[PDB]
């Protein structure tokens, strides 16, 4: 199942303050109008879902119906759980269960090498990433077929710590691959992130980006370099045969 | 590259490639390359957005359309021999030319630019020799430069002229035009328009003030226009001599050929086409805001340059780290000096490239600047007979205005209009001499004939004081009779 | 960070996260004092041709 | 060639052609009158 | 100081070419700018470097100095094609052209060499000791209206007068100094004469 | 000071009033303009490698 997402996916990339400005940044972004897959919130039959490149995530409920998550490899496995008032962010789901029913648990665990804790109609959203001996969890949500309001995602969570992953299942989730696509961030006086172009969506939006700027007055502009790729490495050489003589001049006689 | 309408028209948009064809990937084949997006439309209109080799691309029903320029409206004027056309009737208009006039006067600190206040990098930079000096005096060349255009365009006038109290001009309406007591500043009611309809923190750069305020050269245009508007002409070669503005006119009317009786029997109707002139001349600079875009363009391309001049100060060029400081900081002195000495090459090799790029822009402001100052005192101080050069039309006057870095002339042109056919001859031949119009020319409806002013449709009975002998009845190509009178 | 300027107290809202911050010239513009968190705004002394 | 390029002018030769044929046409039948007018 | 606008380009051409010349000291960060010294105090394969830099410094010195000069170059050839159209214009002419030919309405010009330029003594009538008379753009009589042929009308505060246009001279009004049209009605301003007839 | 733009003066008008003027002074006005630089040659090689 699907449905596409709008502009959504969108977050502060470095952690440094900018304003009334535009910037060009080349981080990973979930691309402007990708498709998110939708999956069953109620266990209907939930799928369990791959990991690639950092996920876009958002849940769609009252009640925090969504309530938890597993990452890893062939899932040392992180581990997300928020009930009971905590964020929960251990790495020790070393035997996580193969039906990870939330409540009573859904995991076997050991060795928790980090456990750190912190303080955790309507709409929640996420980005995970993984980069450089980091695990990124920008979030933010809002109350309310997603939204087409733009909303820039704030990081709740870059902790210093995968494949595939799951979810801690009236609820709905929404889920997305990121991409490298470099993007044109437009700061507010406020330093709010208010709109972004997608400088690949379309030849509109690379010209945007390549201006720099979001109104393109009517006219004609350059954009890029149209260089085809080769589409093979062919050799050849000399059709030649022997090792050479080295075996003389190295070890001769003398000198 | 692309082609669009423009974001606030529309989000539709078609792409060019400019010399591949289709095959190497709607669609459309040219001269110029391969253009996908745009609808191939098969008649022809002037060029919304120019693609190349007459192929141009416009927003059209909604699609983007590309097709052959069309050059104009083809019309045989209908020439024969034995035939002649003059009009009957004449508009006065007023068209807006828009000159730049300077470019803000941009001076750089080039050393603390370049080495940021280090002791450490100037000391490095001091063994480039005359560079950062010699940059200082070229930018200071062209900031010196922009005085002298502004004083060479609008210091013509030898005294501030006050325009009389009444305003009486005969009728000309000129309160949209001279400067208003409202007093917002000395500006005049087009000018305060021109003042918004045109827009626009910093290490080493800076930007100097300009020489004259605009107050003051508002005050300037004021007095070049009372200087017009009291005495003609005269005001250029000597002392202004006062005339009755419809004197004036009457004057400008017979330097263009129309005798100037055809302004006295016409006057209260002239009057009325030139304040709808006027008028308009407001309300097209009203809202079709882009029309100034000959000055918001070096404004936008100054502070394009400018600011890529701060942005290059960002860049590596290759060393460690693109802050002298953050380098320095971690660098053992021996390494920095070779850190520092690829920034210093790379931001110095850059303004290089900035100063070169401000001397010739300021090379083209100043032949923009000399038009400027020969059209002011053509076709202000004067009434130049130059077949295009004050605007499209019979040169009647002009009057400047002052714009933010710029003149916005309001050329008066006569053009006439409403023409009859007649048929003509270039002589009448009476008793075997051959009588020639003495400054008209003659024409005749078939029914009899007349003498004309050459432009203007006023006929007089053909006299022996309007025609002058000649000749004698043969040699002229194609003569023909008539009873030439002899008061 | 090591720089020249005067600080100032500002208005300038930092997000929570954000530990310096820059300008539209990418010069380091304000920062965050790590003794104590406040924000501190940069502007280069006073300084001209004479 | 590599990189550099030479873009088609907009006017080809064939529309200069038919603009000093429009001038020409002009300066013949009317003189100086088309410049100022109709 | 009249011909400071002269002198400039002799100056600035010289500060270029002594800049120039100032620049072969410049050492751009080799070890001396005199290119034989360092050649003797250092060994081929170091010396290539360090002439490598000297190089670049020279160059770019010198494509400065080529650079400006071709912008200078294009500025006094853009005021050689004005010296040439005011040559034309002026001297072998009377351009009436209001502001070029010199302030005043221009009769003549002599061209003079200078050393690198031109002087033009631009010869002109400035007209002078002007008085001021009522006027009327036409004379009725008749209740035709007479408009002057070339000159205008003017009162000698109670008679009046055809005077051309930049001398006063007076003439008596006559059929042969006026010309004749309309009805003494569409002319605002008509004052009445009796316009002779010779 | 604050510069002058020069002497303020009405000028006369009136809708009937002219000033002709009686007499006249024929004048002469230099006026200057440079036609050449020097013709600068510039050995390269000599310049550069001596
Ligand atoms: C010459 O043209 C003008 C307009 O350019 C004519 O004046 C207009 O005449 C119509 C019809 O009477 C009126 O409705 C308009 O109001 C007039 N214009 C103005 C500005 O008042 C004029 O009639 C023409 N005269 C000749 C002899 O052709
Ligand atoms: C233009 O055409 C008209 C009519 O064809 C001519 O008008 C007549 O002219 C004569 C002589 O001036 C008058 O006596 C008549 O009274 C006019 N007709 C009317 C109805 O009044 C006019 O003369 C022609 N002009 C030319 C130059 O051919
Ligand atoms: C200027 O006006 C004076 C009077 O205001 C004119 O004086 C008389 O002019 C009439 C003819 O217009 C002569 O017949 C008288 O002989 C004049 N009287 C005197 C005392 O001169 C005077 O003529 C006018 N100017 C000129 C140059 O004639
Ligand atoms: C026109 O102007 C000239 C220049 O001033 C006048 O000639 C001068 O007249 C005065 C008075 O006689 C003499 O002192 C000067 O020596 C004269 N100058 C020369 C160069 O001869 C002339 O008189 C004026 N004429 C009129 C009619 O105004
Ligand atoms: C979204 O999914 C549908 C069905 O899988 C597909 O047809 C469509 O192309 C996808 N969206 C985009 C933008 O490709
Ligand atoms: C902890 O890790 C070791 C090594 O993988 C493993 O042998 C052990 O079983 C783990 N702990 C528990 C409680 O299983
Ligand atoms: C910007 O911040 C100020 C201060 O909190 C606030 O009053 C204002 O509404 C904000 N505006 C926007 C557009 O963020
Ligand atoms: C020359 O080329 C062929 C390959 O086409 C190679 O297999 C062969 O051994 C070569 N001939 C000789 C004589 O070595
Ligand atoms: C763009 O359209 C808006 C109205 O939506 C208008 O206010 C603005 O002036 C327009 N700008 C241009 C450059 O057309
Ligand atoms: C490529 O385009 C040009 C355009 O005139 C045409 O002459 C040529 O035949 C085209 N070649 C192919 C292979 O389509
Ligand atoms: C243009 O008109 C011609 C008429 O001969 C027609 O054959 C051709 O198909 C038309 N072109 C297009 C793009 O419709
Ligand atoms: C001139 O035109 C303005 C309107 O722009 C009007 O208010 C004013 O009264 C007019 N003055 C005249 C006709 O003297
Ligand atoms: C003059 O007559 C010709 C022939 O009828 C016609 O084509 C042309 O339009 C006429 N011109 C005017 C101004 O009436
Ligand atoms: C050309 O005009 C002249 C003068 O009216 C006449 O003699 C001659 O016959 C005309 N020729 C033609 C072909 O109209
Ligand atoms: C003019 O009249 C004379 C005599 O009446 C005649 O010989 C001549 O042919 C006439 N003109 C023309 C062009 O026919
Ligand atoms: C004309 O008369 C006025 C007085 O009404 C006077 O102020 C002015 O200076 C006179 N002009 C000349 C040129 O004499
Ligand atoms: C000049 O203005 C006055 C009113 O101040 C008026 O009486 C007179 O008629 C006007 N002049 C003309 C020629 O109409
Ligand atoms: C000229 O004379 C006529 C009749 O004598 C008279 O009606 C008219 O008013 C006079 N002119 C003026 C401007 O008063």
């Amino acid at each position: 199942a699907y449905t596409n997402s709008f502009t959504r996916g969108v977050y502060y990339p470095d952690k440094v303050f900018r304003s009334s400005v535009l910037h060009s940044t080349q981080d990973l972004f979930l691309p402007f109008f990708s498709n998110v897959t939708w999956f069953h919130a109620i266990h209907v039959s939930n799928p369990v879902l791959p990991f690639n490149d950092g996920v876009y995530f958002a849940s769609t409920e009252k009640s925090n119906i969504i309530r938890g998550w597993i990452f890893g490899t062939t899932l040392q496995s992180l581990l997300i759980v928020n009930n009971a008032t905590n964020v929960v962010i251990k790495v020790c789901e070393f035997q996580f269960c193969n039906d990870p029913f939330l409540g009573r648990v859904y995991s076997s665990a050991n060795n928790c090498t980090f456990e750190y804790v912190s303080q955790p109609k309507n709409l929640r959203e996420f980005v995970f990433k993984n980069i450089d001996g980091y695990f990124k969890i920008y979030s933010k949500h809002t109350p309310i077929d997603l939204p087409q309001g733009f909303s820039a995602l704030e990081p709740l969570v870059d902790l210093p710590i995968i494949t595939r992953f799951q979810t801690l299942l009236a609820a709905a989730y929404y889920v997305g691959y990121l991409q490298p696509r470099t993007f044109l961030l437009k700061y507010n006086e406020n330093g709010t992130i208010t709109d972004a172009v997608d400088c690949a969506l379309d030849p509109l939006s690379e010209t945007k980006c390549t201006l720099k700027s979001f109104t393109v007055e009517k006219g004609i502009y350059q954009t890029s370099n149209f260089r085809v790729q080769p589409t093979e490495s062919i050799v050849r050489f000399p059709n030649i045969t022997n090792l050479c003589p080295f075996g003389e001049v190295f070890n001769a006689t003398r000198f | 590259s692309v082609i669009t309408p423009g974001t606030n028209t529309s989000n539709q948009v078609a792409v060019l490639y400019q010399d591949v064809n289709c095959t190497e990937v709607n669609v459309f084949q040219t001269r110029a390359g391969c253009l996908i997006g745009a609808e191939h439309v098969n008649n022809s209109y002037e060029c919304d957005i120019p693609i190349g080799a007459g192929i141009c691309a416009s927003y059209q029903t909604q699609s983007i359309i590309a097709y052959t320029m069309s050059l104009g409206a083809e019309n045989s004027v209908a020439y024969s021999n034995n035939s002649i056309a003059i009009p009957t009737n004449f508009t006065i208009s007023v068209t807006t030319e828009i000159l730049p006039v300077s470019m803000t006067k941009t001076s750089v600190d080039c050393t603390m630019y370049i080495c940021g206040d280090s002791t450490e990098c100037s000391n490095l930079l001091l063994q480039y020799g005359s560079f950062c000096t010699q940059l200082n005096r070229a930018l200071t060349g062209i900031a010196v430069e922009q005085d002298k255009n502004t004083q060479e365009v609008f210091a013509q006038v030898k005294q501030i002229y006050k325009t009389p109290p009444i305003k009486d001009f005969g009728g000309f309406n000129f309160s949209q035009i001279l400067p208003d007591p409202s007093k917002p500043s000395k500006r005049s009611f087009i000018e305060d328009l021109l003042f918004n309809k045109v827009t626009l923190k910093f290490n080493g750069l800076t930007v100097l003030p300009p020489l004259l305020t605009d107050e003051m050269i508002a005050q300037y245009t004021s007095a070049l226009l009372a200087g017009t508007i009291t005495s003609g002409w005269t005001f250029g070669a000597g002392a202004a001599l006062q005339i009755p503005f419809a004197m004036q006119m009457a004057y400008r009317f017979n330097g263009i050929g129309v005798t100037q009786n055809v302004l006295y029997e016409n006057q209260k109707l002239i009057a009325n086409q030139f304040n709808s002139a006027i008028g308009k001349i407001q309300d097209s600079l009203s809202s079709t805001a882009s029309a100034l875009g000959k000055l918001q363009d070096v404004v936008n391309q100054n502070a394009q340059a400018l600011n890529t001049l701060v942005k290059q100060l960002s860049s590596n060029f290759g060393a460690i780290s693109s802050v002298l400081n953050d380098i320095l900081s971690r660098l053992d002195p021996p390494e920095a000096e070779v850190q520092i000495d690829r920034l210093i090459t790379g931001r110095l090799q850059s303004l290089q490239t900035y100063v070169t790029q401000q001397l010739i822009r300021a090379a083209e402001i100043r032949a923009s600047a000399n038009l400027a100052a020969t059209k002011m005192s053509e076709c202000v101080l004067g009434q130049s007979k130059r077949v295009d050069f004050c605007g499209k039309g019979y040169h009647l006057m002009s009057f400047p205005q002052s714009a933010p870095h710029g003149v916005v002339f309001l050329h008066v042109t006569y053009v006439p209009a409403q023409e009859k056919n007649f048929t003509t001859a270039p002589a009448i031949c009476h008793d075997g001499k051959a009588h020639f119009p003495r400054e008209g020319v003659f024409v005749s409806n078939g029914t009899h004939w007349f003498v004309t002013q050459r432009n203007f449709y006023e006929p007089q009975i053909i006299t022996t004081d309007n025609t002058f002998v000649s000749g004698n009845c043969d040699v002229v190509i194609g003569i023909v009779n008539n009873t030439v009178y002899d008061p | 960070l090591t720089g020249t300027g005067v600080l100032t107290e500002s208005n300038k809202k930092f997000l929570p996260f954000q530990q310096f911050g820059r300008d539209i010239a990418d010069t380091t513009d304000a920062v965050r004092d790590p003794q104590t968190l406040e924000i501190l705004d940069i502007t280069p002394c006073s300084f001209g041709g004479v």
